[PDB]
This record gives C-alpha cells, structure tokens and sequence, in this order.
C-alpha cells in the first residue's frame, strides 16, 4: 500500500530521464532513502516493482498518434519492455483493491502474471492506452494508462470518496439504503504519467444518450432536434443577451425530450430487476450529488459520468475540479451538481420526489453529523504541498476551449463549514430546506441556460 | 453400493433418515459418506440443503433435513453474522434470503397434501431460528435452472426455442400418473420429432449432454420423407376468434375456458409454425399446457398478421376482457394471471419492424393502465408499476403527437377517460411494495383525506398525531378507528389508559369483531392481565403464557404448534414478491421460537448457567437484528420482558432469583437503549420504571441509573439529567475507594458523560470541567490498574 | 407512576386528555373508570360533569360549578328558564363564597374565579337572547361584545381563556341545533365559524396544535367546499403549517389559489382579501422553504397579490388597507 506512492514521489522527474524549490530535492532524497531501506531486506520486490513502473512510464510516453482512427486494437510494439516481463509473483496488481490486514504477513494475493500484446485507445485530446493485465488466477483486468496529465488529484479524490463511503457505512440510515460512491483505483507513477482502474462494463451517459449514430435520443425521438443541432444553437447564442440565452434554452428543451428512462427498460426486462436497478440508480445519483455538493465537485459533463451496465450505478471520473473551483471558471457553474432532465427522467415517474429526496436528506444528515471529521480531512488535503487544487488561467482556458494560498484555503474551509452547518446565504437552513434549495438550484432552467454549451445542460 | 463412484454423489445428497432404531445403519453410512471430506459449517449446511431441495418436490421427505437445518441454525448463530457480513457487497443473491424463499416455496408446495402440518411446523421453526434480519433487498427472486437457460441460449431461431420448450414440457409430464396424458405426450413427441424442425433441433441439441436426448431416442425414427403438416385455408379465419362470448364466458369454469380458447386458436388458419398444430391432443388433456402455449400461439398469429386485422382483433378482445375485469365481472384469479403472463411474454418479443423496446411493448393496442390495475389486483406489484409507467409514457407521447402535464393532471385525465386514477393506483402499488422512501413520490393525491394523513403519521411514528386524528375524525369505519387508537396508545405506553379504554369500549358495545378481540388479547398478554380468561396469534400467545404460569406444558406446546402452523399457512397464501411482507411473520416466528426455547428451562430446574446461556443467545440474536426496524424488534423485547417477569413471579425459595433480576434489568436497559436509538421516549421511561420497581438505590450505584439519566437527556430535560448524573458522581465518590472493579466502569462513564453534557450546555468553564470530570475519569480508568479487560479498554478509549 | 394517590392520578389523566382534545377517548376512559369502580368521589364527578357539558353529552342526566353549568345547559335546551337562572345564581354565589375564604394575597388566585364568573355572565346574557326571538342584530351585537371582551383578555393566560371559548362554542352549537324554520341559521353558522377561527388563532399563538385541529374539524362539520373559498380554509392551512407539515399546507394553499383564480374575476370584494392573503402567505412560505426561484415567486404570488389588492379599486376599507400594507 505504500511502495508505489514512494516510488512515484521518487520518480517525479524520470519521465524525461527515460525519454524546482529545495522541497522537491529534499522529498526526492527522502524517498530514495526509504526505497533503499525497503530494498535492504526485500530487494527482489523493489527491483521488480521499479521495473514494472519503468515499463508503465515507457508505455505511457509512447506517442502512437497514427492509430487514432483505429478502434479494433493495436498490437503493442516489441520494443516496449512491458512485454518482456512475465510472472511477477512479488508484485500485487496495482489496479486491484488490496484488503488491509492487521497481521504483517500477506499471502494468497493476486500477482501479475503477464500482459496481453494488444492495446486499445480512448477518445480525448490526448491518447490514453488501455492494456490488459493477467493475474495469478488467470482473470484479465483492464488498465487505463494516461499521459500528459496529473493523476495524484484523482487518487486524493478517490480517498475522500472512500472516506465518504465509510462514513455512510457506519450510519444505519444510509447502510440500510446502501448509499455508496463508486470508486476506482488510481495509481500515480510520476508528475506527468500514471495508471488508473478502467471501469469494465461502464459506458458514458453522453455516449448512450446523444451518440450521433445510435444515440438514445435519435433512436427513440427521430422527429426531435438532433444533438448537433442543439449544440450549434446553444453555441450561436453564446455571444448574446441573457434573455436570448434563456429563450434559446427553452426552445431547445421544448424540442428535446428526455429518453434516459429507457435504459432500465431495454436492459432489465424483469419488473423486479428493473425496479431494483432503478432504485439503485436513484440512490446512487442522490448520494453522488450530495457528496459532490459537499466537496464542491465541478465539471460534471456527459463524458465525465459513467453508468454501469450491470448495476445501473453512476461512476464519477475526472475529479480534477473540486472545492467550487468551477465557479471561478470564465463560465461559472451555477448548479451544485448535475440534475438535468435526463437524470430526473431516469428516476421514474415520481422524478426527484420520493426516493431521491429522502436519500438526499439522509446523506445530508450523515454529512452534518460527521462535520468535524469531514472538516479535518479537508484541512489535511488543503495543506498538502503537492495538492494543486487551486484554479489557474491555463487550467481555466483548457477546461473551456472554443474553436495568497492561505487566504484561499481558509475561505474554502469556511465555505465548507457553512455548507456542513446548513448556512447558505447567512441563514440557518434545516436538512430538508437545504436539500430543497439544492434541488431547486440544480433543476432551475435559468441557471442551466448560463452554463457552457459543452456541459450539455439540455442533455 | 457405498463404494460405487457413480452413485456416491447421489447417495451423499439424499435426505437423512428419520431418527429411529431401524434406520441406524443407513444413518451412520449416510453421515460418514457426507462427512467424509470433513465437518460442514453453517454456510455449507445451507448450501447442501438448497442443493437437496432441487431434487424432489415432496415436503414429507424433507422433514429430517428441516430438523437438521433447525439444529444448525440454533447452534451455529455465531457463523450467521459472518454469513450476513459476507453478503453485504452483493445482497441480491444472499444465501439467507434464498433459504427463506426456498422454505416458503416448500411450504406452498406442502399445502393440500398429506402430513402437511409437520412440514409447516418444521418450516415455521426454521424461520423462527432466523428472524427478520435486514436482507438489504426489496424484490424476492426465484431460483432458475442455469442449464435450462443455457439450452435456451443455444438456439437462435425462435421456432427452435419453441420446439425445445414443448419437448422439455412433454418430457417433464411423461412421468405423471395419468395414462391419457402420457399417451398424448408420446404422440405429440413423435409428431414433433418427425418434422424437419424436430430433426434440426436434434442436430443442434445433440452436442450438449442431457438425459432428455436419451429419453427421446425410442420415439425418434429415420424416414426419407419428412412429416408434412396439412394446411387448410379457411374462408374466414377471423370468425372463430371474433366472439366476445368466447373470450369472456366466465361461468366460474377456467379450465374449459382456456381449453376452448386454445382449441379456437389452433383451428384458426393464421398459425404457420408446424409444431404448434400438433399440440392439440396434449392441449385437450392439460390446462397448464394450454396456458403455457397460449402466448406462443398469440405470438405466432401476430408474426404472420397482415393488414393488422389479427392485431386489431386481439387488441379489442383483450381490452374487452380487461374492462370486464375492472367492472365492479367476478373473474377467476387464474384467467387474469394467464392473461398477465401472455402480456409479459409478448412484451419481451422483438417486432418484425425495426424499433426499440418501447415499440415492442405494444404488440397489441392495449391500455396498460387497466393491465396495471389487474396486476395490482393479482398482487403483481412490480409488474403493475412497470405497466403504469409504460401507460403514462404512452399517453404522454400520444398527447405530444396530438398537440403537434404533471402527475395530478395526468391522473385527472385518466379518471375522466377510463375511471382509474393513475396517482391512486401508484399509491396502492407503492404501499404494497413497502419501500419507505417511495411512499413520498406519489403523495399529491388525497392529501387532505384522513386515511392518508393517518398512514403518513404511522409510517413516521407520529403516534400522538395519529391518535389525535383518529379521535377527531368520525367518518372513518369504527373497526379501524379503534384499531388505530389502540395501536397508537400501545406505541406510546399508556397501558392503564389502554386497559380502561378497552373496558369502556366493551361496556358500550356488545358486538365483538375479531380485530378488537385480537387487540384485547394483545393488551392482556402485554400487560400481564391474567384474569381475562380458530385461535389467532396473540390469543395463542396469551393461552401459552397462562399454560406456562399454570405449568400445563402439554397445552402450551400444542398452542405454540398451532400458532406456528397458522402463521405459516397465512404466509403461504400471500403474494411472496416483497421482502417486507416477510418481516412481521419472521418476527412472530422468532417470538414463538423463543417462548418454546424458554419453555424447557421453565419446566426443569433453574440454574445460573442455563439462564446465562439463554441471555447470551438472546443478545447474539438481537445483535443479528441490529438493522431490523423497531416495529419488528419491539414485540420480541416485550415478550422477553414478559417471560422474565413470569420467571421472577414464580415461587423461588432458593434465594437465587437475583440472577433473574439482574438479567431482566440488563434486558430492560438494552430495550431502553434500542428505543432511544429509534427516537422513542415513552418506552425507555416505562423500562426505567419497571427497573425501579424491582430495584432500589444503595451505596453502590448501578448502570440503570445512568440509563435513566440518558433517557432524561433524550427527553430534552438537561437539568434533570445533569442533576441525576451529579448525584451519581457524588455517591460514587463517597462510596468507592478504588476497591470495586465493577464500579470503575460506571464511574468512568458517568464522569465522561457528565463532562460532555456540561461542555455541550456551556454551564461550566473548561478548566473546572477538565479538573473535575474528564481528567478525573482518565485518572480513575488508568491509575486504578484494573487491567486485563475489554470493557475497561473501551472505557479508556472513550475517555 | 402508580404510588401517586388515585384521585389525583385520574384527575391529572383527565386534565391531560382534555387539554389534548381526545373527547371520545376521554369519554370512553370515564365510562371504563365508572365501570371498574363503584365509589365516586366529588373530584371525579366534577370532571365527569365537565366532560359531559364540554362534549354535549346530554344523556348523562351541594351542586358544584361544572355540575351547575351542565344543569343550566340542559335547562337552556329544555327551555326551563326559571331553573336555568336559579342554577346560574347558585353557581355564582358558590363561586364568590369559595373565593371569600381564600387568603386574598396573590393576584393569580383571582384569575380562575374571574374566568368562571365571566363564563357564567356570558351564559346569563345569552339566556335572554335564547328566550326571545332570534334576530341578526342581537347576534351581531352579542358577537361584537364577545370579541371586544376577548380583546380585553389578550394578555390573559390560555388556561383562563380556553374555558370561555369552549362555553361560547357550546352555546353557539346549542343555538344552531335548536329548531330553525326561518331559514336564517346561516348567520349563526357564520358566527360560529368566525368564533372557531379566532379560537384556532388563539390556540396557535399559545403553541397548541390539537385544539386548532379540533376547531377546523368542527368548522368542516357545518361547512363544505364551494367555488368561492372562505377564511377557515386558510386557517386550516396555517394550522397545518404550525404542525410542521409544510408540504400539506403548501398544497392546500396552492389549491386555494387555483380555486380563487378560476372562480373570481375581480367581481367579489369579499374574496379580494382572502386571495391577497393566500397569495402573500404562500409566497412567504415558498420563500422560507426555498422550494422555488425568486423570479417565479415574485411573478406568481407577491406582485400578483399587490396587483389584486391595488388595481381592483375596491377601496374605502380598513381591512383592505391592512392587506395592502402586509402585501
Ligand atoms: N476510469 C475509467 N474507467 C472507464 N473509462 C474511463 C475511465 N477514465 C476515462 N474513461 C473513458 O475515457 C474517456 C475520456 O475521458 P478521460 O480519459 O478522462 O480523457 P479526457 O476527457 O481528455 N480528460 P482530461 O485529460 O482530464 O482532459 C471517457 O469518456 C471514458 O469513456
Ligand atoms: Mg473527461
Ligand atoms: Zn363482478
């Protein structure tokens, strides 16, 4: 549970080696000392894990821009050292979640056996590589290797999500309702490259809804406006008045009816299973929305939300934007979370009323009852020297592109404390009142109109 | 044949023999065959029981397995906690809920059969061993044959799947006692196997291993020319089916109705598939076969439909049948289920035209609101919910198309068009489902109605508001008016008030309906009103308690057996689709089992070890119920308190009743803690009063005083709780001199709680609070050197 | 608790039941207590007579206060005015004699006596109205006097005002249940509805929720729902809001607003005040609950109430001025 973190700290500048302030060199030297101390008694494990990390970094540094149009699978070049390594009985799979035991002895763990020779590519600005890892048991595992990006923030967000899950588990009101946050393992390897868990059996909600070829909206409502038409209309009114934006958004919403409720109908024909999946989806949406509001999660567009095909549970990815840094963006986010028409339509005929509202109230009560622990955790995060959570102009422009630290941290902590105590506009609001206010703000068409077209508020 | 390798597996899985001298050698042989690998844990025993279940559907043969499972559940309750924890990640396939479902299915199969009482008693005892444990699931799932599903997946053509289904059904019914049915099945098997489709099925299905292939070998024959099914062209194929009387005879004769409908479909010329035409002799002798084949016949007719004439005819006849159901006429619960199964089967079929699942849901032009209402009447809650959602979506799409509406408006249009309110129907559907959160989704309908308000108050445990509304409103029927009044009074304590109210009600009214007798017996046994003296649950419990007092054990066991059998029989006739419907039954069976278990202790001598073991078992099983609702745990605690008080009021000349007094005090403290957790204040106060009846105040204070202080704190009475705790601290300081290890934990907890309460109330400066309570508790817990304990470790950690 | 003496145990039980409403429960409890016990101490007879006259249990039939009140009420029903006045005189004399022997040092010792004497005086005053012909002017004057004297009691405790309101409600219900072939009982029905609305408001002020619900139920017994809504529906919505049931109150007020919008077309001056108050209260409740955006709340409730109160030109009134000021 610690070797990969220390190696990642010690391999901050190995990206250019394979291909600032004194604190960086001091941290690197201390990490090297820890690595030598670990290698003193168990050298084979340290050497094998270091070789695996070097192989991952080399694979990440591969350009592979020629196969952008290929989606069938490209054979890994024989020059990559990842192919040479096989049967690493001393390396546990970083993708898998390793259970923690009180005893120091670790046994019967799934170790890396070999890697498949074929790798896939995912859409995006940069090209990440999807590789398959075969464990000791012989079960394949899919791993996503990302380059030119920082993955430590994602790992920290996953840790906070794990803490939220543990807080929700120990309360009987949320344990009965099985309110959990879907999490995936993130293993940073350097300051520029890293590897993280690939959620098998999950599809983006935007891919399912507004796909150009076989989207849900096109399949179920051929006579309505296409996704491209709505996107173009929203981009046209971008440099216009607020009233014009509002009336354009209303016109688009009039000719764009939600069809997301059909996911459970076409995937779960049994009424009992369909009801179970719909209830699980509603509970997952309510819990994720409350957690995101508490942590100030932003940039929750269609491509950043994944839905499990088997369990119908939402999975949130790309957690770089948090602590209300999305409001500081050139196009501020006026919604605490994503509660668009598709999201409400997928909850059933009752909509936000019923399971969603009660689950949101229970989650907010749990958050309020554990305000001290959450505040302490956020204080621990905010003073991390390597946690680059503050918004910068480069990140602001990259997020929205078209064709004193102590004072900020204290302000963020005060805002979080006000959220945990129910203070919104200087007044004390109950759990039910706060939940109602958040639902109203999320479903308000006026707030959705101001949002960036890339966020796809109408979707 | 123990050494036979091919027979060893099936010998291992057979049910154990009855406990008798004659079955000795076979018993040891079976136990050593089964336990050859090694001892079996509770999970392994449950898995073995479930694997045995799928073999023979005869409840009489499973009596010994039921008793063995009861024994394992009784003496392996520790492993049940681990079993439940292991199923937390995936509660859908929990082994415990699967076992409960299998036991209930076995009880249903035992209905109307010889020796059913023993099977029902054994099942009730097994469900009494495991109580209403929160399974973290809402919908009951039924076990499905994996091999059958794989065989269905083997064939891609729909006709091949139909052939496989019919051949499997014929093979299954070939072992029936009826000889005409066997002859018809053999003739149909030969006819199907002689066709080209049967040959293609045999070629595709011969790769897999299945005994049905060997069973069908003699019937199959090799011929140069394939069997040809004659095709006749009727002048008007629609005249046979275009009859409203034919579709709805409904003369309380479902068998002849389904037989005539199947025959009329068969004689129609619309059918194109060859295998369906040869099923007439088998259909004419079995109604179940007709019900099974009817969806396939309808699908085959609709596939060959031209100009939508058959689709329109079937749509209007099915709609007329559903309207005749809605009416008030008085149809048989089998015809409605058959039509619901027909609709469900047709909903899963892909239409010939390219489309989505929503288009596939409308093979026939049907009003799904009526079908949902029928399904709700047939207790198909999830099916009714899905049909209601489909109807709402279809009507919204139709309105949008016509124009080129909220829930209340859509319900108003539904009422003004078909006479059925969508919001009301969704209300009863969600109430039947029983999921607490879904009740708030559809609440806009009948908001001002007193019944809805009272149900909301009862769901939210607003017993005072419910009592006020029950007393205020009068137009509500009396039987449920006093039923709610009594329930609200009992949930708030008020035992004397409830008893006087019952006496006055009996004085003013001579007629006595069973509900009021049930509530009167419940209050009589709960309040220990022993002078009040088919049989119902609480009446049986009261009779058993009096038999226990009078040492009439034979009638005590007979009454408990009758109550268990009645509870199981009442649970058998329910829908068995919602998990929440099992919790009251499981709680009642647990209470019956606990009373039966304490009966043997009462009968024989009273010893400290037996009482300690019984209390430990009760505490462990209560911990197994930590996620259960308070409504399912409160009756168990009340029965335990009544049992303990009955044990104490027994003549006790051995002067060792202090053990029972301590056990009752601990039980009442635990009950107070549980009620405090569920935001209840009347029950903890009653428990404190009951403790104070049997206890007093001495130099050495006890835990129930701290529990009373906590209860007073929960009642928003901070001054009283602080004064009580300060008096407790002063008495502890004056009494103990670091000499009593037992008082160490009480002193530390009292100091810590008082310091926390003072800090919360801001009634003292931090310096004095630290000097007097917190650091004092830490010093008491640490410097006393009363180490080597776990409770001390927990107290030190909390301090 | 059981060690407490029984006489005060059931005295407290009856008092607690009465203060929470529960008239049927209290009556059944009294019947069961009389069934299980033959000895009848004066305190229990006093409480039984109090419940009998408060619940209009007229089939129950020195003299005490509530017994005298019950006898006077039966004499009023039977038109036996001589014994009605004799009973009221005896009750007044007994109350004064009982007050004479007290210490007369604490002002709080006078309030129950003053309240009892006020109730006796009000019953005596309404006796002459009952005896002679019933006219609109006499009932209006009596109600105006009752309202003025209640305003004189605005600082009195609820324990001294509740019996007076209960006696007024009983008197009005007895007047209504009298045979009325002149078809002018609607005036008494309106007076009772206004009195019960005032009682609900007073109980709401004193943080009481059972009594306002009972008053609303009593109003609904004699009233129904028509195209033109009335004030007691708004009072019921306020009562439900006081019961921490925000959804029910909001739904009731929204239904009231929809019915007002569909019914009135700026033609009923009486409905103007009800519509303005309902819109203002609903807008304030929505703002407090944060269940709607400020733009919609302003567009639908607040500015709509202001427009209704101002543009209708139903001026020259004081209630309209108060409603406009509040909006
Ligand atoms: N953990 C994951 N599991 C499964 N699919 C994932 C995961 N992370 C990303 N994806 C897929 O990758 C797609 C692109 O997202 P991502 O890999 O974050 O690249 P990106 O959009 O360019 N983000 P960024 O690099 O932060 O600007 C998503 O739409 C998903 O389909
Ligand atoms: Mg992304
Ligand atoms: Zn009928």
């Amino acid at each position: 549970h610690t070797l990969f973190i220390i190696l990642a700290l010690a391999n901050a500048n190995r990206d250019e080696f394979l291909t600032s302030s004194q604190l960086d060199e001091d941290r690197t030297e201390a990490a090297n000392r820890i690595i030598c101390t670990i290698r003193s008694r168990r050298p084979q494990m340290v050497r094998s894990v270091e070789a695996l990390c070097d192989a991952y970094i080399i694979l990440a540094n591969l350009d592979a821009t020629q196969w952008k149009t290929q989606r069938k699978g490209i054979n890994i070049p024989a020059d990559q050292p990842i192919t040479k390594l096989k049967n690493l009985e001393d390396v546990v799979v970083p993708t898998m979640e390793i259970k923690v035991d009180h005893t120091g002895e670790y046994g019967n763990l799934v170790t890396i056996q070999s890697f498949k020779a074929e790798f896939r590519l995912a859409g995006g600005v940069n090209l990440p590589k999807i590789i398959d890892c075969v464990g000791s048991d012989g079960k394949e595992r899919r791993q996503l290797v990302k380059g030119r990006d920082d993955l430590r923030q994602d790992a920290v967000m996953q840790q906070v999500f794990q803490m939220c899950n543990t807080l929700l588990q120990r309360n009987t009101e949320t344990r009965k309702r099985k309110l959990t946050i879907c999490t995936y393992k993130v293993v940073p390897l350097s300051q520029r490259s890293g590897v993280l868990e690939w959620c098998t059996g999950t599809v983006p909600i935007g891919e399912f809804l507004v796909n150009n070829e076989d989207g849900a909206h096109k399949r179920y409502r051929p006579n309505d406006f296409s996704a491209f038409q709505c996107q173009k209309k929203m981009m046209e009114v971008q440099k216009k008045s607020f009233e014009e934006k509002y009336e354009v958004f209303m016109d688009v919403c009039q000719n764009f009816q939600p069809v997301f409720r059909y996911f459970c109908m076409e995937k779960f024909l049994d009424p009992a299973i369909w009801f179970e999946k719909r209830l699980a989806y509603t509970r997952s949406v309510a819990t994720s929305s409350i957690v995101g509001y508490i942590l100030g999660l932003g940039d929750r567009h269609v491509q950043n939300i994944l839905i499990n095909e088997q369990s119908a549970e939402l999975v949130h990815i790309d957690l770089g934007v948090a602590f209300e840094q999305g409001k500081i963006l050139p196009t501020p986010e006026t919604v605490p979370f994503r509660l668009t028409r598709d999201i409400v339509d997928g909850m059933g005929i009752t909509g936000v009323e019923g399971v969603f509202r009660r689950c949101c109230e229970k989650t907010m009560e749990v958050m309020r009852n554990s305000q001290e622990t959450l505040l302490t955790i956020v204080e621990v995060l905010l003073y991390d020297p390597l946690f680059d959570w503050t918004m910068n102009p480069l990140k602001a422009l990259y997020l929205a592109q078209r064709p004193s630290f102590n004072k900020v941290a204290e302000r963020v902590l005060m805002r979080l404390q006000e959220k945990l105590k129910g203070v919104e506009e200087g007044t004390v609001l109950s759990v039910g009142g706060q939940v109602n206010l958040l639902i109203q703000q999320a479903i308000d068409p006026k707030n959705l109109s101001r949002l960036f077209p890339g966020w796809k508020a109408w979707v | 044949n123990k050494d036979n390798e091919n027979l060893y597996i099936t010998i291992k899985l057979l049910d154990p023999f009855p406990d008798h001298v004659v079955f000795k050698d076979l018993r040891i042989t079976q136990q050593k065959i089964k336990y050859s690998r090694g001892p079996f844990s509770l999970l392994e025993e449950i898995n073995h029981f479930l694997s045995v279940s799928v073999y023979d559907a005869l409840p009489l043969t499973r009596l010994e397995g039921l008793k063995d499972l009861r024994r394992q559940l009784e003496l392996h309750k520790d492993q049940m906690v681990d079993i439940m924890r292991a199923s937390q990640d995936n509660p859908q396939d929990g082994i415990m809920v699967k076992l409960v479902v299998n036991l209930l299915q076995l009880s249903k199969m035992a209905i109307n059969h010889t020796g059913e009482k023993e099977v029902l008693e054994a099942v009730g005892s097994c469900l009494g061993e495991v109580g209403p444990i929160d399974f973290s699931t809402i919908a009951i799932q039924h076990s499905k044959d994996a091999s059958y599903t794989k065989a269905l997946k083997l064939f891609e053509d729909k006709e091949l799947q139909w052939t496989f289904i019919m051949l499997t059904y014929l093979n299954n019914t070939l072992v029936e006692d009826c000889v005409k049915v066997r002859s018809a099945a053999v003739t149909c098997l030969k006819n199907i196997l002689a066709t080209k489709t049967g040959h293609s099925f045999w070629e595709i299905y011969k790769m897999t291993t299945d005994p049905m292939l060997a069973y069908l070998q003699p019937f199959r024959t090799s011929r140069k020319k394939f069997l040809e099914v004659p095709r006749f062209d009727k002048e008007n194929p629609f005249e046979g089916l275009d009859d409203i009387n034919l579709w709805i005879p409904l003369s309380e004769n479902h068998d002849i109705w389904i037989k005539t409908l199947t025959c009329a479909f068969l004689d129609s010329g619309g059918t194109k598939c060859e295998i369906l035409q040869l099923l007439k002799p088998m259909c004419e002798v079995k109604t179940d076969f007709c019900q099974t084949v009817l969806p396939y016949l309808i699908h085959d007719i609709l596939l060959q439909d031209t100009n939508e004439s058959w689709r329109n005819l079937l749509s209007t006849h099915v709609q007329g049948f559903f309207t005749s159901c809605l009416r008030h006429c008085c149809l048989d619960k089998k015809s409605q289920r058959t039509m619901l199964a027909v609709v469900d089967y047709m909903r899963r079929q892909k239409r010939p035209s390219s489309g989505t699942i929503f288009n596939d849901a409308f093979w026939l032009d049907l009003n799904y609101l009526e079908v949902a209402k029928v399904a709700q009447s047939c207790a198909a809650h999830f099916t009714a919910l899905l049909y209601a959602e489909i109807y709402a979506d279809k009507k919204s799409m139709d309105d949008q198309e016509k124009r080129s509406t909220t829930i209340s408006s859509l319900s108003e249009k539904s009422k003004e068009e078909t006479g059925i309110s969508l919001q009301d129907l969704l209300l009863e559907i969600y109430r039947s489902i029983g999921e607490p959160d879904s009740l708030y989704g559809c609440g806009g309908g009948k908001m001002l109605q007193p019944i809805t308000r009272l149900r909301t108050y009862e769901h939210e445990a607003m017993w005072g508001k419910a009592l006020v509304t029950y007393d205020l409103e009068t137009a509500i029927p009396s039987s449920t008016r006093q039923a709610g009044i009594i329930q609200a009074l009992q949930n708030l304590g008020l035992c004397h008030i409830l008893s006087v109210y019952l006496k006055g009600l009996d004085y003013e009214n001579k007629d006595w309906c069973p509900e009021l007798e049930e509530l009167h017996y419940q209050a009589a046994w709960r309040n220990m009103q022993w002078d009040h003296c088919g049989t119902s649950y609480h009446e049986s419990l009261y009779n058993a308690l009096q038999s226990l007092r009078d040492r009439e054990f034979s009638t005590f066991y007979e009454s408990l057996k009758y109550a268990r059998v009645k509870e199981v029989e009442e649970m058998c006739k329910r829908s068995l689709e919602s998990v929440y419907s099992l919790y009251p039954t499981l709680s009642r069976l647990q209470a019956i089992g606990e009373l039966e278990s304490i009966g043997e202790l009462f009968s024989r001598s009273v010893t400290h070890r037996q009482l300690s073991e019984v209390y430990i078992k009760w505490q462990k099983h209560s911990q197994l119920l930590k996620d259960s609702d308070f409504s399912f745990q409160e009756p168990i605690m009340a029965l335990r308190t009544v049992i303990l008080e009955i044990l104490m009021e027994k003549e006790m000349d051995n002067s060792q009743r202090e053990c029972i007094k301590d056990i009752l005090t601990k039980h009442l403290v635990e009950l107070s803690i549980l009620a405090r957790t569920f935001k209840n204040t009347q029950l903890p106060e009653r428990a404190i009063f009951q403790i104070k009846q049997y206890n007093s105040v001495s130099c050495g204070v006890s835990e129930w005083q701290l529990e009373e202080a906590q209860v007073f704190w929960a009642k928003k009475e901070q001054s009283l709780a602080l004064s009580i705790l300060k008096q407790m601290i002063k008495k502890l300081d004056a009494s103990c001199a670091a000499n009593n290890p037992s008082l160490k934990l009480t002193y530390t907890e009292c100091l810590r709680v008082c310091g926390n309460w003072l800090a919360e109330t801001c009634l003292e400066n931090p310096a004095v609070i630290m000097q007097t309570y917190l650091e004092k508790a830490v010093e008491v817990a640490g410097n006393y050197d009363g180490e080597s304990s776990d409770e001390l470790r927990n107290g030190k950690m909390k301090a």
